[PDB]
RNA sequence: GGGGCAGAAAAUUGGGUACCG
RNA sequence: GACUUAAUGUCACGGUACCCAAUUUUCUGCCCCG
């Protein structure tokens, strides 16, 4: 009698934590108080114990491995070793045999769910046929109650997705009102091959989806099904899959204030589905071009849609650091509504349009989509006023890239042969950027890129023929992180030009003892409250420092000023009188952003954070060239601010790449981050 | 088509796997982590036996990959001919994969060798990679080989049977570091196996093409590591101890068992084990401590018979009978065979549970992603090899974390934390530690860089490892092999201030001032500056001290390693290659190039002149050196101070209970620890008092929980989730050298509430420093804080050294009676400015109260009466226990804390013996057996000690406020236990609350609130001076004998009268006309002479009081004085007159947490007032207060009534009856002998039990 | 006619930690 | 010459056994009748 009220104060404590009222940093003590009671039970009584404790035992294990979250891309190993000891646990209580009726179909319960939650976050170990044959033995010990147990619905959807026939449960399944709207599609789709009226469930799936937030598993099992109904050829996965981008993207509207959305790994096959989709509306016969325009208009929007947030990990949002308190309840009220709805799933100004675009001018949208291996390119022209698109593999691309990428970093100046493989590498790649009908002559471009691509030099691009022509000679070349950063009415206003200075290693001597830098601010040793006191919209600010690349958070990384200097937070935060201003900096963009591994990067270094302050256009340097190279774009810029890149670019000598590849490595590593 | 022997050894613990042929490899972690380790294979069957080799294909990847590093350095040529780039990637459509893919970059070079390479002629790099040979991928036949490389087997010396694992290997835990929060993310484990004795191998390389030999035999002196440890690759042309030891500790078990000693074989044990820190002969030359002499129980604990004969026989016994394993594996033995017997039989086994898993991760692989990066150094290009030679030493006690022993068992206690350890014994900094450190300041002197992801295609980029990729180390072995030292620790309850239950631990720590060496080696085309910055920030200069944190403990400031005898060398690769394939690098030779002059060096080693500075660099000084700030300060204690060992009081002579904290430092230029060592408080003390004095300032010491908490307290000083952001260091005493006899001797008793005399077994000893006011000790800490501190944080720590300095928080133990008081405290000038600015920035009384004494016996008949000199104070026998028990986790706001200043003078002359010295001034020359003493003192300057003070204030107390008594014993005559009542049996427990002396005084669960000071001499005539004694003071007293019971409760049918008091009576002039006739007609063994003070003399004193409530503050006030004509009693000879005191209230301070009160006069009389109606109100029957009016307070008070403070010529006679008539010392007619007074016809016992009740009633005339 | 006591009682370990597409 | 490698491709020198805890609480060197 000992065992039973120390197995009622464990229940008592595992309901406790079983209540969708319960605060999830509550909920972790709790139950980790209730296991452990229940283990110390267990270390007295090691192979005594009764089914009925068992039981308890594989439910706290069971409710452990819900309350461990990913904080990182991978599934941890704690959930995995939670749900292998609850099976075990539960088996010995199945060894334990011959006990009451209703203790078999507890126990078969428990160990189905468990079971179904190891083979979703873990194939190979739990397979698809052991799962088949222990969710068979379940049915025949009777776990067929849709109307008391919510986990009997999960049991008869998990068999009719493995294959079995359920035509007699079905009457039985539709009824629950503990049901929803995901298991009722797979129950009209998977049994009674119904596409009308999954349809309508499906519909019903996905306008409640724009309410939940994306850590609940209702997206992971919602996009499981979308692919499922891609794997077997289906006529309904197109439809759905554009439905749930949009349920996607009016979810993400309503994130906490800062460019962030919580990661998940389905996340990014989901748009790389809706893309698809989109795609097969368009390439397939559609008789009217005026729906083949607004499907490739769709295809550019749901590539913005993706590019404009960037999704931080677990771990970087609980390192975060603390600054602008009311920012911190905000952030801190996202980080536990996400936390919160994960667990809940278990426990029962103005954006431009992307036809707002100047007179002469041409926007080239990309895309990398990883389920078909392909890169999308989408051209917008305003002058014919027309959308197109292209395909190209990123593959070789990649391979090439990591290879400049490991000679830049161990020989610096000396890797411009590798610098010049690359550019021919985008010229063989891309070769629809040299044609005349998707890109015309003598018109300003503007890349919106994806991917590992926002590191590559486009406007150095070498077409693929003996006397090669570089990009940058007929094109006016301008970048964006996203469409959604672009503005109207610069509106710089004043004529002050500003200049900041930290570092005293580069011979910057015969720079600020010129006359044109303003009254306000120009400093040699500047600090980041001397950034924060910039007053009114300066003409031209240039800071000159060293930069620091935090590997894991953008918010982090940080421009090296005096007394700690100013990160991507503090620039978003603190600097306000920079409306307008064209922004040049000192610090290479490759001790900006951190080295990648992976051929998806989405890290913004502090030029997208100026630009989020309302800077018209920021140039800067792709990677590390010497002070003198600097200092004449500065000094080109003051005498000619009018005046565009590529012609200065042009003048300095940068297309004699056969010839002199230091003139070329030092020469097309400039670029403007803007859009006029 | 010619052989070639290759010879493989090693010079550094290499790394062992077991062997799994390809799939069981898969099926294993360990096997694919550990693919290029050495392999072993079991031998037989059993698992117990096997042989280990080294696989070909390894040394084939080393080779090529030396093969390549040599082209690419000389320009893709060697010896004039030239080399293509290669080939190194495999279609999937032709072939399949080579069972081993490529990860790292591959360098390349401008190819340019006239020709393609066909089968019919190739470059020495295509025949040496074997592309155009007749094999590949399937082997056939060992034939139609290009190039073959063998087997390496473990070139064993001697044959013999099959070679064991656990002869060879031993595992070991590995671990990572999160850099951010300071703590283990997960670990792995590996087999790290000999290298002194198997460290050789042998094996074939087999040659078809005298075109690729030259290249082949370069590289082969060019391979410098394989298998985790640096390597050469040349060219040939007590089981059954332990059973016996088992038995004899299970007879010692048994033997100790029988005794109902059992619980001192734990302790034992520990004795055991530190007899491995002495050599053989304190069992051989007896030099274990005997016991008290004239005693017939010998020692504590080493004088219990085992089967009839002492423990220190039998133990001499054991050791004779096993002197083949040495002296250290026997006590070792001894002491882990003992403590396991402790174990089985107390019952309790350690089961040790992990929930969740047991977190060992090992990398795993994902598919696809098949790389190659080619790397091409520029065409001028000049690449050189760094290599740093010097020397780690420990500037604090250090220790690197290993698991316990019978884990680290590849095949398949008594020290909580050991410490890693070589075969021979010695002290070893493993390459993984050093590794990780230097990883570590690498990421802040860059200050970006990545936590290491183990599954990975494709390198990191980052600077660090980059950096890392190209630094070779050595892992260092101490040339010490002497043992550890046990530290011990506990915990502390914030509620009770007692130690938590499962709170003791131990831990092995390294000595300080040792020494290993440090090779560091750095291949690329310039010397880095932030690996400058680490080699100057790890390194020591006058004035600067390294910084080197190495090991586990290091919150504690325990692995602070510095560098010196740095010499950098380098070495030119490009023109110089053949010297370094000559030399081999100096791999396994750079002991010698330390001592080695610059005329002996090699050629191409030259000595490195460019190395920067520390104020040059400009990683160092923005990220290195504001890293930690050292606040050291100097801590002055005008008190004795007492950190208790009690294991090494068990193992050293002279018998003492507890003794003084001792380290042993290392000297380096003599290679012994130390003649004397060195006394010190821990680190782990005032990190404690540091971290319970922010925390009880804060209140977060009263949260249940710190899990998943970010409190100051935690923030500060670090919790489960995260390191600290404090390290604190040693405080050792400076000034040791200044003192005659550092160590005083100081023993106490406790005394019985009823007999008055002293209680039964409650007799000990205390061995503190010797620290008086006008001579203190001085103690010198460190403790370091890292960058990012707020001001408040700052504040806090400011307010907390201000608490220290102020003498909140005494050192050491036994803190309650005056021990380990701080005076106060000194800061350097190298502490910091605004830690400095916190720091510096920060009348007559009386009680007007007269008692009416006792009128009818002394204010009637002048000089006719005889007293009896003890009275009994009998209470109701209704104590008042609260179980509300005030807790010590905060300073509350509605109590009182403060300190009381008083002064304390002597009526009548006093008696405080100094039993340090039992021959004192003189004397026993003359006689033998003449015990006598000098008055108790400290550097010559007179004391009373305050334990003294605090056993009469409560014995003051606990009769004031009807208490328990407190010391009281239960022995011979049913029992006296039995007689008492059950309420005033002492408090054992808190389930039953406290009464309010326990409440106040404190119990063995519960500290107490009040703490009482040494007082000291001030003003007055000393020494009471007569004339006919060998000393112009200190004359004889008279026999001194035992209270007997007997005489108190007759005729069992009789109650324990209460508790006895001393009149007040100058009786001492008696003795001091008695002086001719107590040398003659008494034995000079039975008196003892003395050193006594005159009245008149002032001594001074502080109480120190935290929590009160304003009765007990009142109670305490009026305790300490309790009126005009009202004194108390301290000191020897107490009922012969000697020892009348009154103490005075100079002053009383309150302080709230901040400044301090004067508390005027007036509020006093509140607190007083507000005692009294407490006292009226636990009484039951309910102005300046009159304290007669309450029954037992009366009957109090005329006994501490003095009869000769006003003028009064009232001088009471006051003496015992002489038993018999016809004995020494008869008054001529009085009928006033023991014969005549108790034997039931003329004082009828209960009359008897009345005289001794009722105080000052006569007792010649007998009323 | 005579000396006793010379240490006693607790705690002797508890937990924590698995970024890597 | 088996035990015991596969050869045109092994970053394991790819990973600090790391973090949290005051040897401390209570005790007058004291004392008379078989
Ligand atoms: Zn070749
Ligand atoms: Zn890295
Ligand atoms: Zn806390
Ligand atoms: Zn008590």
């Amino acid at each position: 009698t000992r065992e039973d009220i120390d197995r009622k104060e464990a229940e008592r404590l595992l309901d406790e934590a079983f209540n969708p009222r319960t605060k999830p940093v509550d909920r972790k003590k709790i139950i980790n108080s209730a296991l452990k009671i229940l283990i110390g039970l267990y270390k007295e009584k090691k192979d005594d114990l009764t089914s009925a404790s068992f039981i308890s035992i594989a439910r706290a294990y069971y409710l452990v491995s819900i309350t461990i979250l990913p904080k990182g891309t991978t599934i941890p190993e704690k959930k995995k070793e939670a749900l292998r000891k609850g099976i075990e646990f539960i088996d010995r209580a199945i060894n334990k045999f011959n006990g009451s009726i209703l203790d078999s179909q507890r126990a078969f319960r428990i160990k189905s769910v468990l079971s179904i939650e190891f083979n979703r976050i873990d194939r190979e170990k739990c397979d698809n046929i052991k799962l088949k044959n222990l969710l068979n033995e379940a049915v025949d010990k009777g776990c067929t109650d849709f109307d008391t147990y919510e986990w009997d619905i999960q049991i008869a959807i998990r068999l009719c997705e493995l294959g079995v026939d359920m035509e007699g449960h079905f009457d039985n399944l539709i009824k629950s009102n503990k049901a929803n709207d995901l298991q009722k599609a797979k129950a009209y789709y998977f049994i009674k091959k119904d596409d009308h009226k999954a349809k309508e469930h499906m519909d019903k799936c996905t306008a409640s989806l724009k309410y939940t937030p994306c850590s609940h598993r209702l997206w992971d099992e919602t996009v499981g099904f979308i692919e499922r109904l891609k794997g077997d050829s289906s006529t309904l996965w197109r439809d759905f899959a554009i439905k749930t981008y949009r349920s996607c993207r009016v979810q993400e509207k309503e994130t906490g204030t800062l460019r962030l959305r919580w990661y998940w790994s389905r996340h990014r096959v989901l748009y790389d589905m809706a893309f698809l989709a989109v795609k097969e509306q368009a390439d397939d016969e559609e008789p009217d071009v005026n729906v083949k325009q607004a499907k490739i208009k769709k295809l550019a929007e749901i590539s913005d849609s993706l590019k404009s947030r960037f999704s931080l990990r677990l771990s970087d949002m609980e390192k975060m650091p603390k600054s602008d308190d009311e920012s911190n309840h905000e952030f801190k009220k996202f980080l536990d509504k996400c936390v919160t709805a994960y667990q809940d799933g278990y426990v029962i100004a103005k954006l431009l349009e992307l036809t707002q675009v100047p007179e002469g001018w041409v926007v080239v949208h990309f895309y990398l989509n990883k389920l078909e291996g392909m890169g999308n390119a989408i051209v917008f022209d305003k002058c014919a006023n027309s959308w197109q698109y292209k395909e190209f593999q990123y593959k070789e691309l990649f391979e090439v890239f990591l290879t400049w990428q490991a000679n830049y970093n161990l020989y610096k100046e000396n890797a411009a042969e590798h610098l010049v493989t690359l550019c021919k590498k985008i010229g063989e790649t891309m070769p629809f950027l040299f044609c005349d009908n998707f890109i015309p002559n003598g018109k300003d471009v503007l890349f919106v890129p994806h991917d590992f691509l926002h590191r590559l030099p486009l406007h150095g691009s070498i077409e693929n023929k003996t006397n090669g022509k570089l990009f940058l000679e007929n094109h006016s070349c301008c970048y964006l992180p996203a469409w959604s950063f672009a503005s109207e009415k610069e509106a710089s206003t004043s004529d002050e030009y500003v200049l900041l200075k930290n570092f005293d290693q580069g011979h910057f001597e015969t720079l600020q003892n010129n006359q044109i830098w303003g009254t306000q601010s120009v400093k040699d040793g500047a600090s980041s409250d001397d950034l924060e006191n910039i007053r009114n919209n300066p003409r031209l600010l240039t800071i000159l420092c060293h930069g620091e690349a935090n590997m894991s958070n953008p918010f982090r990384s940080m421009l090296k000023l005096a007394n700690g200097g100013i990160t991507y937070l503090e620039i978003l935060n603190s600097v306000k009188g920079l409306k307008g201003s064209q922004v040049i900096l000192g610090a290479c963009e490759t001790d900006l952003v951190p080295p990648l591994s992976d051929v998806m990067d989405e890290h913004y270094s502090v030029a997208t954070a100026l630009l989020l302050i309302g800077a018209a256009g920021v140039v800067g340097t792709m990677w590390k060239v010497r002070s003198n190279k600097t200092k004449s774009l500065i000094e080109w810029k003051l005498e000619n601010i009018e005046y565009k890149l590529n012609e200065w670019q042009k003048e300095t000598g940068g297309a004699a790449y056969k010839d002199h590849p230091p003139t070329f490595y030092r020469s097309i590593a400039f670029r403007s981050i803007g859009f006029p | 088509d010619m052989n070639i022997t290759v010879e493989l050894t090693f010079f550094e613990p290499y790394r062992l796997v077991e062997w799994f042929d390809w799939d069981a490899r898969k099926k294993s972690h360990s096997a694919m982590r550990g693919q290029a380790f050495a392999q072993w294979t079991w031998k037989g069957k059993g698992r117990t036996a096997g042989k280990s080799f080294i696989t070909g294909t390894l040394v084939r990847s080393a080779v090529i990959k030396a093969v390549e590093e040599l082209l690419s350095l000389n320009n893709g040529k060697w010896e004039g001919v030239p080399c293509c780039n290669g080939s190194f990637q495999t279609d999937e459509s032709k072939g399949k994969k080579p069972s081993f893919l490529r990860k790292r970059h591959t360098l390349q070079w401008q190819a340019n060798n006239k020709n393609i390479c066909d089968k019919e002629e190739a470059c020495p790099f295509c025949i040496l990679l074997g592309r155009f040979d007749n094999a590949g991928k399937v082997h056939e036949r060992n034939k139609d080989y290009d190039i073959h490389f063998s087997n390496f087997d473990l070139d064993h010396k001697q044959e013999k049977n099959d070679l064991r694992l656990v002869d060879i290997a031993s595992g070991r835990i590995l671990n990572r570091v999160d850099f951010d929060t300071g703590k283990a993310k997960d670990y792995f484990r590996t087999w790290e196996a000999d290298y002194e004795t198997y460290g050789t191998y042998t094996g074939r390389i087999t040659l078809r093409n005298e075109h690729a030999k030259k290249l082949l035999l370069a590289s082969l002196g060019f391979v410098d590591k394989l298998c985790g440890a640096l390597c050469r690759i040349e060219v040939i042309k007590s089981e059954d101890h332990n059973d016996e030891l088992r038995k004899q500790a299970e007879v010692i078990v048994e033997a100790f068992k029988q005794n109902d000693k059992l619980e001192k074989i734990r302790i034992l044990a520990d004795a055991i084990r530190t007899l491995r820190l002495h050599g053989e002969g304190v069992i051989e030359k007896d030099e274990l401590p005997d016991g008290k002499e004239e005693r017939d129980k010998g020692h504590h604990l080493w004088d219990i018979k085992v089967q009839g004969t002492a423990l220190r026989t039998k133990l001499k016994e054991l050791w004779q009978s096993n002197k083949d394993i040495g002296w250290r594996k026997f006590t070792e033995m001894l002491g882990s065979n003992l403590y396991l017997i402790y174990k089985k039989e107390t019952g309790g086994v350690s089961t040790r549970f992990r929930i969740l898993g047991d977190t060992e991760y090992y990398s795993k692989d994902s598919e696809g992603s098949d790389l190659f990066i080619p790397v091409t150094p520029p065409e001028g290009i000049e690449t050189k090899e760094w290599i740093i030679v010097g020397r780690l030493k420990a500037a604090t006690p250090f220790y690197f974390g290993v698991q316990q022993p019978s884990d680290s068992i590849p095949g398949k206690e008594h020290t909580s934390f050991n410490i890693l350890l070589d075969k021979e014994n010695r002290y070893r900094i493993p390459r993984s530690a050093l590794r990780g450190a230097l990883r570590r300041d690498l990421r802040t002197a860059f200050g970006s860089g990545c936590n290491v992801s183990l599954g990975g295609q494709i390198l990191c980029n980052c600077k660090v490892c980059i950096e890392m990729r190209r630094i070779t180390l050595k892992d260092s072995v101490s040339d010490f092999s002497e043992p550890p030292e046990i530290r011990y620790r506990i915990a502390k309850n914030p509620g009770t201030a007692t130690v938590e239950d499962g709170s003791l631990f131990d831990i092995e720590v390294g000595p300080e001032g040792l020494t290993f060496p440090f090779v560091l080696r750095y291949r690329g085309h310039k010397f880095p500056e932030q690996l400058s910055s680490v080699i100057r920030y790890w390194e020591e200069n006058d004035g600067k001290n390294g910084m080197a944190w190495l090991g586990g403990l290091d919150s504690t400031g325990k692995g602070r390693f510095a560098l010196k005898d740095i010499k950098i060398f380098e070495w030119d690769l490009n023109q110089k290659i053949n010297e370094y394939i000559k030399e081999r690098g100096m791999r396994g030779k750079e002991k010698e190039l330390l001592e080695m002059g610059e005329s002996s060096l090699p050629d191409g080693l030259i000595p490195y002149k460019f190395f920067e500075e520390r104020e040059c660099l400009f990683p160092y000084k923005e990220n290195l050196k504001p890293q930690w700030s050292e606040v050291q300060y100097t801590i002055e204690v005008g008190s004795p101070l007492l950190t208790a060992d009690t294991i090494s009081a068990l193992t050293e002579p002279g018998n003492r209970d507890a003794i003084a904290y001792k380290k042993r430092v290392y000297n380096d230029g003599n290679n012994a620890i130390e003649p004397e060592p060195r006394f010190a408080v821990k680190s782990e003390t005032h990190r404690g008092i540091f971290r319970t004095a922010v925390g009880r300032r804060t209140g977060d010491l009263g949260k249940e929980d710190h899990e998943d908490c970010t409190c100051d307290m935690c923030i500060i000083f670090g919790n489960e989730h995260e390191s600290s952001k404090i390290r604190f260091e040693d405080l050792e005493l400076i000034n040791g050298n200044e003192f005659e006899k550092l160590e005083k001797h100081i023993d106490h008793v406790a005394i019985d509430r009823f007999t008055g005399g002293a209680l039964d077994k409650a007799k000990f000893d205390t061995y503190p420093l010797a620290g008086s006011p006008k001579k203190p000790l001085k103690l010198k800490g460190r403790f370091w804080i890292k960058k990012g501190f707020s001001g408040d944080h700052k504040l806090l720590i400011t307010t907390a050294l201000s608490d220290i300095r102020d003498g909140l928080y005494p050192l050491g133990s036994k803190g309650g009676v005056g021990y380990g008081w701080v005076a106060g405290i000194s800061i350097d000038d190298n502490v910091p400015d605004d830690f400095k600015e916190m720091i510096n920035k920060t009348g007559p009384i009386n009680n007007d109260y007269v008692h009416p004494g006792h009128q009818s016996p002394k204010q009637d008949h002048k000089n006719k009466n005889i007293y009896y000199p003890h009275y009994f104070l009998d209470s109701g026998s209704k104590v008042y226990r609260e179980k509300d028990i005030i807790t010590h986790e905060e300073f509350t706001e509605e109590l009182l804390s403060g300190k009381i200043n008083c002064k304390l003078e002597t009526l009548t002359p006093l008696i405080i013996p100094d039993t340090s010295d039992e021959n004192g001034l003189k004397l026993q020359g003359n006689k033998p057996g003449h015990k006598n003493y000098k008055f108790f003192n400290i550097n010559g300057e007179l004391m009373i000690p305050g334990s003294e003070l605090r056993g009469m204030l409560r014995t003051h107390f606990e009769a004031l406020t009807k208490s328990c008594f407190a010391i009281f014993g239960e022995d011979s005559t049913k029992t006296l236990g039995g007689k008492l009542d059950k309420a005033l049996h002492p408090c054992t427990g808190l389930s039953d609350g406290l009464c309010p002396g326990c409440h106040l005084f404190g119990t063995t669960d519960y500290k107490g609130r009040v703490k009482f000071g040494f007082a000291k001499y001030e003003n007055g005539p000393e020494w009471l001076i007569t004339r006919g004694n060998n000393p112009e003071r200190s004359l004889t007293l008279g026999v001194l004998e035992s209270p007997r019971p007997a005489f108190s409760i007759p005729d069992d049918e009789s109650e324990i009268p209460g508790r006895k008091f001393y009149l007040h009576h100058n009786g001492w002039r008696i003795i001091r006309q008695k002086q001719l006739e107590i040398r003659e007609t008494v034995q000079p063994e039975r008196n003892v002479t003395t050193e006594v003070m005159d009245k008149g003399n002032v001594f001074s004193f502080d109480v120190r009081f935290e929590n009160l409530r304003e009765w007990e503050l009142g109670l305490l006030l009026q305790s300490l004085d309790p009126g005009k004509n009202i004194a108390h009693k301290l000191g020897k000879g107490k009922p012969y007159g000697f020892g009348s005191v009154k103490i005075k209230i100079d002053s009383l301070h309150t302080f709230k947490i901040d400044k301090i009160k004067r508390v005027p006069q007036s509020d006093i009389r509140e607190y007083i007032n507000k005692g009294y109606q407490k006292l009226i109100e636990w009484s039951g029957n309910n102005v300046l207060p009159q304290w007669h009016v309450i029954p037992h307070i009366d009957k109090l008070y005329k006994l501490l009534w003095v009869p000769f403070l006003n003028d009064s010529k009232l001088e009471p006679d006051v003496r015992y009856p002489v038993l018999n008539e016809e004995s020494k010392g008869y008054i001529e007619g009085s009928d006033y002998t023991y014969k005549k007074l108790g034997d039931k016809d003329n004082l009828p016992y209960k009359t008897r039990v009345k005289g001794l009740t009722t105080p000052w009633s006569p007792w010649n005339p007998f009323q």
